[PDB]
RNA sequence: GCGAUGAUCUACCCAUGGGUGGGUACAAAUGGCAGUCUGACAAGU
């Protein structure tokens, strides 16, 4: 992270902070840190990119895309490793299973408290549903609709 | 020898061994595991003094193993020691790998290697009652194939009965045994050739260790026990066997 | 009275004992499972009553990678646990397994409880029965002088070299038969003074105990109208302490 | 020219880059063997450049089980990848230092311009650098190398003889071990009990011998005097009023002569006698238990004979694989009577063997077993 | 996937030269018959090859003479008929595991010899 | 309508009852071994 951070905030060579997060994570695919400060920096990059074309263009869904293949990646990755990480019998297996949902769906909630805001938390939501958790989901759906 | 008989332990020249006295004399090894003798054979128990306990002490069946037999006849030199490092190939099952295991003792350790799988599961039960052990399933002749298991072990005892049997201690032992290292072959001259006679088998494999530099220091028959038989102790030397 | 139950005592001590003899035999077997499938946790943690509470707490590796175990262990013992389990040696339980052996560890909490209620209620007993023993000897010697000697009365009876050589009957017999030195403390080795004591001063004060344990046991037992208090007791420990003292402040040495 | 050298270790993978090239000639000579051998000449040899430890005991499991079978695992190819400088693939490869010519080509394979040598003098490198072990590091790999050897290769050994859940019988020893020695302190507990209220009401220690009912009856009477005629229908609740035995210690309580105890007396009773049922509860729990998985482990032998002394059986044989191992006369050393039970240890002996040699073993030959004896009793 | 239990199992040929010196031993008498006598004679030692039938019913009851086998270094073959190896063995019942056991002075020593060296290379 | 998946063999009285007798694992015994040390000095100045 402090490698990529230095390279992005002073030099801001997003190529480079770019090759550097893909090393990083293909060397520690394991950390949800890690990945988050990969969706928080290509969320940045976004948010720049869009303020330049603003100013360009007062002078004179690609993005939100990017950033949530990596989160299905990210999500992908993280129920493997949380799985492999002690992987046993029927009610074993299905007792980790939930377990393991829960932590990769607590996870999501801190990415959805990280957040087209409101596309951002639907296309989450839409690959969260593709009990208490579903009530906290259409929770979730009712106070987007608020918001 | 029988179920209530009293002996009188005592240290052997060989340390980690001990001799049974009575009226026969029995090669003994200290239980690690206390309570469950492994291969059946009988055991001794002393009782020491916090309240005391029961020490256990389990008796070493010469015409089993093939390890008591060179102790039996008298080995000057056996380079398992209660400390050390031993690399076991061949390890059929605990008959011989658990009384090593109770030699070289909690402080050492002993790598046993066999390749089929009944004598596994075997091994992998023995195993898990005695930690000094740690098993393998592999055949022997792939140390590159084991590679990630072994590290820089001590001495080199061998139980392997195939016909390639000086080739296969090169290899391990050029992978894994420490330099001026204990090499202990059991040669059976029956499996190694079984046309031409025993003692034209023990110069010939003792010839292909002197090649593959190990420096043989000593050779002994084990006649009583076995028949056409031997024990051949070295030592790796790697640099000047001359 | 009600509650002057020497019967009482005497059953209680051989409960104790009994008690825990089991539980000890009873912990063994329950390593003996949960080492069938951690083998690491006998040789980390040795308390007993701790390896049910773990047991109670985790049921795998896993958990025992992410739960806490603060009120059992400290926290370097907790965390090299936490390493052994993420590399442990033995296989894996089944769930009626798992059942079983919690709850042979709740078996093992349970007795374990009981056993520190029973020995207080020993000792509430003893302080209702023979009190100024109690403030002289202890409870648990108490009961043992008590149990040894059967009853009350004929502890009373024995005069103060019998209560102090109590314990060593059999070194005391065999070196009377064999024309040797008699054994010099007995069953008062346990008790607090010779516990402060250090050799000759252990002999010295165990027979200055005897003989004040002796004149203690002679007031309980035949007390018309016993004051329940032990004043008797206390009299008689401040008179052991202070001897105690001045032999400690005796020295053998030069200066 | 060996420049870099890849080393595999339990904790993970490690890279060292050559300093010097020792020279190839006299590799056979006495100094250059004991420079091998000195840490002195061995720091010269090799610096440590790189190191990247596994994440998890499966991963580790895993990458060994590949390297084993010789293929680049994903973590191989991250480290690689990471430390190898992209030269030319035609004129100047780099040279990679391998322990095996079977994992060479699969380098190759993936990286084009890296060249794998394994040759004697790459055996004599790797060989100084796994004697010399934990103090190349520097400092850096957490983790004893001993305790991974051990668990990393009763994993692997484990998973290459595809062991089981099934062949477990250890429960089996220990749960009929445990059975033993509760029926035991059982028997010693409620004797206990049962003299320490006894001497409160002798006339019930007399009339009901039943442990666990004493127990209850101990739990339910606290005195022998405030028992009513709805507490002589809480009895006949309580194990029979129609045998009258409620009546009786009813008549023998308004009677009693028994010494008076304390409250506090009373109460530990209580708390012991609870202890006491307890423990009954617990006995029977693991009986039930052991007839489960004696149906589980050993059926065969458990339907010809019955879960309880099947596993005496195998408790005393050592284990089902030695009890399986065994001669068919051993299994009757652990006139019609005599000739009847040879034919049973027989019989008891060939279950046993399918018992245990099945994966998943089968009643019906079970009960073709107990049927041809039952036919052979019926014979005699 | 795996093997068969019985496995190694053998072709007719070498059917043919086990059964041979299967009955010739038979008749000098070197010959136990029977799985009780066959592990018996591996623990004593004196065996020096194994017959089992690789279709008794179950294969189990005789299966565990192979880890016997492999623990003490006894080749080992199975045929494919018990009801076979009782007629060459000479009982009036099928046998499903045979034993022959080691002598120096017989007079079959190399027809032995051979039909072991085969059963080795089998294996 | 047999058998290698194993045939055969491994103390005294009263014409398949009771009465003598010996031997191995576990319990109870206020049954036995089995009898509760010495007795005027000691320490300081």
């Amino acid at each position: 992270i402090s490698c990529a951070k230095y390279e992005y905030e002073v030099h801001a060579n997003f190529k480079s902070c770019r090759n550097i997060f893909q090393n990083g994570l293909r060397f520690n695919p394991d950390v949800p840190k890690l990945w988050y400060e990969y969706v928080k920096f290509e969320l940045n990059f976004i948010t720049k990119l869009i303020n330049r074309r603003k100013v360009m263009g007062l002078i004179n869904a690609l993005r939100g895309d990017i950033a949530l293949t990596i989160f299905d990646v990210c999500m992908k990755t993280l129920g493997k490793h949380y799985i492999n990480k002690h992987k046993s019998d029927s009610k074993m297996n299905i007792e980790l299973n939930k377990e393991t949902l829960n932590y990769l769906f607590s996870e999501s909630l801190r990415y959805i408290k990280l957040f087209e805001r409101d596309y951002l938390i639907n296309h989450v939501l839409q690959f969260w549903k593709n009990p208490e958790l579903y009530l906290k989901t259409v929770m979730i759906d009712i106070t987007l609709n608020i918001r | 020898a029988r179920g209530g008989a009293k002996v009188v332990i005592e240290p052997h020249r060989h340390a980690g061994v001990y001799i049974a006295r009575g009226k026969e004399d029995l090669l003994v090894t200290k239980n690690m595991a206390p309570g469950e003798s492994v291969y059946g054979e009988k055991r001794i128990s002393v009782e020491e003094p916090v309240p005391p306990t029961k020490v256990e002490y389990r008796v070493w069946n010469p015409f089993r193993s093939k390890l008591a037999a060179g102790i039996m006849g008298g080995l000057d030199e056996l380079f398992i020691a209660p400390g050390k490092k031993v690399l076991y190939l061949g390890a059929a099952s605990g008959t011989s790998v658990s009384h090593v295991s109770d030699v070289v003792g909690p402080e050492g350790v002993v790598y046993a290697v066999e390749f089929s799988h009944r004598p596994g599961r075997e091994l992998i039960s023995m195993a898990k009652k005695r930690p000094n052990i740690i098993p393998i399933i592999e055949d022997a002749r792939h140390p590159q194939k084991y590679r990630m298991l072994i590290g820089m072990v001590d001495c080199v005892f061998a139980d392997v009965a195939q016909p390639d049997q000086a080739r296969i201690i090169a290899l391990n032992s050029h992978m894994f045994l420490k330099d001026q290292g204990g090499v202990v072959i059991s040669i059976k001259a029956n499996c190694i050739d079984s046309t031409v006679d025993a003692e034209t088998v023990f110069a010939r494999e003792v010839q292909k260790l002197r090649e593959e530099r190990i420096k043989p220091l000593e050779q002994l028959t084990l006649e009583p026990y076995e028949r056409d038989h031997c024990i051949v102790v070295g030592r790796y030397m790697r640099s000047g066997l001359k | 009275s009600a509650d002057k139950v020497d019967v009482m005592i005497i059953q209680a001590i051989a409960l104790l004992d009994d008690l825990d003899k089991e539980l000890n035999t009873y912990a063994m077997r329950c390593k003996e499972w949960y080492g069938w499938h951690f083998p690491e946790l006998a040789k980390i943690v040795t308390d007993s009553v701790a390896y049910a509470r773990i047991i109670l707490t985790m049921g795998i590796r896993s958990k025992a990678s992410e739960t806490d175990l603060s009120e059992i262990l400290p926290e370097e013992i907790e965390e090299r646990v936490k390493t052994a389990a993420e590399v442990s040696m033995g296989t894996e339980i089944t769930q009626t397994d798992l059942d079983n052996i919690n709850a042979l560890a709740e078996q093992i909490v349970e007795f374990a409880a009981y056993r520190e209620q029973l020995s207080n209620y020993l000792s509430a007993r003893m302080k209702a029965i023979a009190p100024n023993l109690t403030q002289l000897v202890g409870e648990l010697v108490g009961a043992r002088l008590i149990a040894h000697s059967g009853s009350l009365i004929s502890l009373a009876k024995s005069p103060a070299s019998t209560i102090q050589i109590l314990g060593a009957e059999k070194a005391l017999f065999r070196a009377l038969k064999t024309k040797h030195d008699t054994p010099k403390y007995g069953l008062l080795y346990h008790a607090s003074l010779v516990g402060q004591a250090t050799g000759k001063n252990k002999g010295k004060i165990a027979r200055v105990l005897a003989a004040k344990a002796a004149v203690s046991l002679r007031y309980d037992a035949l007390a018309e109208d016993r004051d329940d208090s032990g004043d008797i007791g206390l009299e008689s420990r401040a008179k052991v302490e202070n001897r105690l003292s001045q032999l400690e402040g005796r020295d053998l040495r030069t200066t | 020219p060996i420049e870099y050298l890849l080393f595999e270790e339990p904790t993970g993978y490690a890279v060292f880059k050559v300093k010097l090239q020792q020279d190839d000639i006299g590799s056979r000579l006495k100094e250059v063997q004991e420079q091998i051998n000195d840490f002195g000449a061995f720091t010269k040899l090799i610096e440590l450049v790189s190191f990247a430890p596994f994440k998890g005991a499966a991963e580790a499991l895993e990458n060994a089980n590949d390297i084993s079978e010789g293929l680049v695992s994903e973590s191989l190819k991250a480290i690689l990848d990471l430390n190898l400088p992209k030269a030319s693939s035609k004129k100047k490869n780099i040279t990679l230092a391998i322990s095996d010519k079977n994992l060479g080509p699969s380098i190759k394979e993936e990286f084009p311009y890296v060249d794998c040598i394994s040759n004697e003098l790459a055996q004599d490198l790797i060989r100084g650098v796994r004697l010399h072990g934990e103090k190349l590091f520097k400092g850096l790999q957490s983790g004893d190398l001993e305790r991974a050897q051990l668990g990393l290769g009763h994993a692997y050994s484990r998973a290459k003889v595809k062991f089981s859940v099934q062949k477990n019988d250890n429960h089996i020893i220990q749960a009929i071990a445990l059975l033993d020695q509760l029926d035991k302190d059982i028997n010693t507990f409620a004797m206990r009990v049962k003299e320490w209220y006894g001497w409160h009401f002798p006339e019930l220690a007399k009339l009901v011998p039943d442990n666990y009912t004493f127990a209850k009856l101990v739990l339910f009477i606290k005195d022998k005097a405030s028992l009513n005629d709805d507490s002589l229908h809480d009895l006949a609740a309580l194990l029979n009023e129609d045998s009258g035995i409620a009546q009786r210690v009813i008549d023998n309580a308004r009677i009693s002569m028994g010494q008076d105890i304390s409250e506090t007396d009373m109460e530990n009773v209580c708390v012991f006698a609870q202890r006491v049922a307890s423990l009954a509860d617990y006995r029977r729990q693991l009986y039930d238990y052991l007839c489960e998985k004696m149906h589980t482990v050993a059926p065969n032998l458990s339907e010809l004979i019955g879960e309880v002394i099947g596993a005496r059986l195998i408790s005393h044989a050592g284990s089902l694989t030695n009890l399986s191992k065994q001669a068919a006369s051993t299994v009757q050393i652990l006139k019609n009577k005599g000739r009847i039970s040879r034919y049973l240890a027989n019989k008891c002996s060939m279950a046993s063997r399918i018992d245990n040699y099945s994966e998943e073993p089968s009643n019906v030959f079970g009960s073709v077993l107990k049927k041809q004896v039952e036919q052979r009793l019926e014979f005699y | 996937a795996p093997n068969p239990k019985a496995f190694p199992l053998a072709d007719a040929a070498l059917t043919q030269q086990i059964l041979d010196v299967v009955q010739q031993a038979a008749n000098l008498r070197q010959l136990k018959k029977g799985a009780n006598e066959a592990t018996k004679t591996l623990n004593r030692g004196i065996s020096e090859f194994i017959i089992m039938a690789a279709d008794c019913e179950p294969i189990e009851i005789l299966l565990h003479l192979p880890l016997l086998c492999e623990d003490k270094n006894v080749p080992y073959v199975f045929v494919p008929s018990r009801v076979a190896l009782g007629r060459a063995c000479g009982v009036s019942r099928p046998v499903i595991a045979a034993s022959i056991t080691t002598n120096d002075a017989s007079a079959i020593k190399t027809q032995i010899y051979a039909v072991k060296d085969k059963i080795e290379t089998l294996l």
